[PDB]
């Protein structure tokens, strides 16, 4: 009947979709499974206080950069008035 | 004979199948229910522990196919039926 | 212990089947590249045996011609009844093992099969991605007023045609200068290697991000992070020097420029000019865009946004005599999209000018969605109605403060549908609904469907 | 709803076992034909999108594909690597 | 020559304007409409925000092109 086809070409259209669908998401993490054995998902913090690694922000300015310029260190939260005060020869 | 069928199918793709199939995308992408059923691939995936294709699908479509919403299901069935209306004879 | 098909590694054993194997799956997505839709349909996804189209996915066989549907177990009848155990779904080329009833995604050699010519070489010279560098994910420091900059970054980091463009070696391959601390985009490579692979051979990942910061400070001190500056400047400042390089990349009457900024985010506006009386007219502007600026105010949501954007005005400091009804008028302005970007970058006026020459900062929550259709928004109809034109939101970039001073925040999302916040040195797990409660300012939104 | 009777006569008065026919048949077409996108009408891109746009299908279906160079470290999309190998690393 | 500017709110003004004249000049005639300031100011064409000292011709501004203006949202 003209309900049966219209359910079987509706059925074939879902069917067809979902098949690429998930074909397209397992062979994705088979992939990374396979490419990345001690693989770990990035974390995710219900309380939004770690990052991707599980860790919190880092001490600045505790962390300093080598300016490969003048040959100074710099913190790095004050890096670019040193740029400015580098730069300007 | 059931031949027939085929026949009217080869009528249907040399005519009308891209706008259904894209209305349907469109409606499914949406209404949220392409990233439900990721989702659901991801959490399949991480219970099972395994990503070996026909066990997850086993589990995957009849749900996928549960989730599809009411409206979008009568509505895409409505306009292949006024599409149907045209090229047969009762 | 993750296996891997044993009848594929049979196959391989023998150099020539092997080949064989890999010229017919290039072939096969050559073809997939090179066919039009109604011959697809018809030759990919029509069944061998009972003839139905789309009768669920249909597999092309490896080893013959013949054609079969999964509903009706018709591939599986070709495995059964002839021996071939390989096929390739139509939908997505992917290979089909019928012993192991799964597919083969995890075998380098067949996802790059089109380098197999070269693919001992291809493994001697280079590796995959480190995990850690594999999604290119590493947060940017705070190096002093520069959350207006890497906010930016973060998006253009994620962007797929900048990172085609980055990664095809495009500039590296042509630069003239061939110095980062000179060049935008060589700076820009860097910053690729630097996220995605590593420096031969703590303080890590930030040497191109430098780089940037000196070019910047050397063109426009500024802009160049020590100060807090607008981050909608700063993005067309930096796409226009981006394409002003382009520019000087090449070896040489073409009014639009062919860089890749104009044909990923340029489109154009047409603006028609109406009689009231007359209805008929009209005189139309087309102007170029790479971004559109929405107001927001007494509205909620985005589309009311657009809708505003989109909506007719009539101007009252205009001199315009009609010709058709011979009178004096108002005229009718109207903007619309003439063409629209592969890529749309949405800024919303987050701000009021007050009498007293002060200005104010918008809070208000505009409603974005996941998914944009811009249908009603296209000035052209077809022999009318203009089709369904879909985006996917892929970026957005947030502020916290007030109009003369705050900071910028990062969203963006990657593969697996799963969102990022990128906020300087910290990246963390973020869910898309309280994405979508955030209080937007920059929306970067992808080309996704077009009927 | 109702009961199909046949195909109308004038289908296949102007349209129209196993196939004989070959996928492979497709190549000589497909040597000729520019790259196609799926579920972007081609028409429609024509009239509402530039000539020269550049265009990804589902630019976020997987992670970034690409290798690194053991030499100088650059990460090379797949089309890029082998000349990098030629005349850039 | 008339040429348009769209405003923070979406309305359009329209200025009287010849192509040799600087962005100062076009920045003089916003402040004069709306009352606020060149510094204040950012007036943007096709993809670029146009400099003080340049002229209109510069950037291929014709008659009856549209301006866009907006202000600048600060964050450090
Ligand atoms: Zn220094
Ligand atoms: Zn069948
Ligand atoms: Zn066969
Ligand atoms: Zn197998
Ligand atoms: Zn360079
Ligand atoms: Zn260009
Ligand atoms: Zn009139
Ligand atoms: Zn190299």
């Amino acid at each position: 009947t003209i309900d049966s086809i219209s359910n079987g070409i509706l059925n074939n259209l879902l069917t067809t979709l979902i098949q690429d669908i998930v074909a397209r998401e397992t062979t994705q993490q088979q992939l990374l499974k396979t490419r990345y054995p001690d693989l770990r998902s990035y974390y995710f913090d219900p309380n939004g206080s770690l990052d991707i690694n599980g860790l919190q922000k880092q001490q600045e300015s505790s962390q300093y950069i080598h300016c490969e310029n003048c040959g100074r260190d710099v913190s790095a939260n004050r890096l670019a008035a040193h740029l400015q005060r580098c730069l300007s020869r | 004979t059931a031949q027939l069928k085929s026949q009217i199918q080869q009528y249907l793709v040399e005519s009308n199948y891209e706008l259904i199939s894209n209305e349907l995308k469109a409606r499914l992408l949406q209404e949220g229910w392409v990233d439900k059923v990721k989702d659901l691939t991801k959490s399949e995936m991480n219970i099972n522990e395994s990503t070996n294709f026909t066990q997850i699908l086993s589990t995957v479509e009849p749900k996928a196919l549960e989730m599809v919403s009411d409206s979008t299901r009568e509505t895409v069935l409505k306009q292949i039926r006024e599409f149907l209306e045209e090229i047969v004879d009762t | 212990a993750m296996s891997i098909c044993p009848h594929i590694q049979q196959v391989f054993q023998n150099e020539k089947s092997k080949d064989g194997v890999l010229k017919t799956c290039n072939a096969a997505r050559y073809i997939l590249n090179h066919s039009v839709p109604k011959e697809k349909f018809l030759n990919t996804m029509k069944c061998g045996t009972c003839h139905e189209i789309n009768s669920g996915a249909t597999f092309m066989c490896l080893q013959c011609g013949f054609c079969g549907c999964w509903n009706h177990s018709h591939f599986l009848s070709h495995s059964k009844q002839i021996g071939h155990i390989f096929g390739i779904n139509s939908n997505n080329g992917l290979l089909f093992c019928f012993k192991c009833e799964d597919y083969i995604g995890n075998i380098d050699l067949i996802n790059d099969a089109i380098l197999a010519k070269y693919w001992d070489d291809v493994c001697t010279k280079t590796m995959v991605p480190s995990m850690e560098r594999r999604d290119g994910l590493s947060g940017l420091i705070n190096m002093g007023s520069t959350a207006f900059m890497s906010s930016i970054l973060q998006c253009l980091i994620h962007n797929p045609y900048f990172i085609r463009h980055s990664m095809s070696q495009i500039h590296s391959n042509n630069c003239k200068v061939r110095s980062p601390d000179k060049c935008f985009s060589c700076a820009l490579d860097k910053i690729v290697h630097e996220l995605y692979g590593a420096l031969n051979t703590s303080t890590n990942r930030q040497t191109g991000f430098i780089y940037l910061l000196t070019c910047a400070w050397k063109i426009n001190q500024n802009l160049a992070g020590y100060s807090q500056q607008d981050a909608h400047e700063f993005w067309q400042f930096i796409i226009n020097q981006i394409h002003q390089s382009y520019v000087l990349d090449l070896p040489n009457n073409n009014k639009q420029c062919e860089c890749i900024v104009h044909t990923v985010f340029e489109g154009s506006l047409e603006s028609s000019i109406v009689c009231p009386g007359c209805q008929n007219n009209s005189k139309t502007t087309i102007d170029p865009f790479l971004d559109l600026s929405l107001d927001i105010k007494d509205k909620k949501k985005l589309y009311e946004c657009l809708d505003s954007f989109h909506k007719k005005e009539q101007l009252k400091d205009f001199n315009y005599h009609c010709g058709e009804c011979n009178s004096t008028q108002d005229a009718i302005k109207q903007l619309g999209i003439h063409k629209l970007p592969s890529v749309l970058v949405l800024q919303l006026k987050r701000f009021e000018h007050l009498l007293n020459g002060s200005n104010r900062k918008l809070d208000d929550f505009i409603e974005f969605p996941t998914y944009l259709n811009m249908k009603n928004y296209c000035s052209t109809k077809e022999k009318g109605k203009v089709p369904d034109i879909i985006y996917e939101l892929i970026g957005i970039v947030s502020h916290k403060g007030t109009v003369n001073e705050g900071h910028y925040i990062a969203f963006c999302k990657i593969s697996g549908g799963q969102w990022f916040k990128f906020n300087d040195s910290m990246v963390s797990s973020i869910s898309q609904e309280e994405v979508l409660k955030e209080q937007a300012y920059l929306l970067f939104y992808t080309i996704r469907q077009v009927n | 709803d109702a009961e199909i009777k046949g195909i109308k006569p004038k289908v296949i008065e102007e349209y129209s076992g196993p196939s004989n026919d070959s996928w492979k048949s497709l190549m000589s077409s497909a040597k000729d034909t520019p790259l196609q996108y799926d579920h972007m009408n081609r028409e429609s891109l024509k009239k509402y999108f530039n000539p020269n746009a550049q265009l990804i299908e589902d630019p976020l279906d997987k992670p970034i594909q690409y290798r690194v160079c053991e030499k100088c470290g650059k990460p090379l999309a797949l089309t890029a690597i082998v000349d990098h190998l030629e005349n850039h690393c | 020559m008339q040429i348009f500017v769209k405003t923070l709110t979406g309305k359009t003004i329209t200025l009287e304007v010849e192509p040799s004249d600087t962005i100062e000049n076009v920045k003089a005639k916003i402040q004069d409409k709306e009352g606020i300031p060149p510094d204040q100011q950012r007036l943007i064409f096709a993809g670029k925000q146009l400099e003080d000292g340049r002229t209109l011709s510069d950037y291929n501004i014709q008659k009856e092109s549209t301006l866009h203006l907006v202000l600048r949202l600060r964050g450090g």
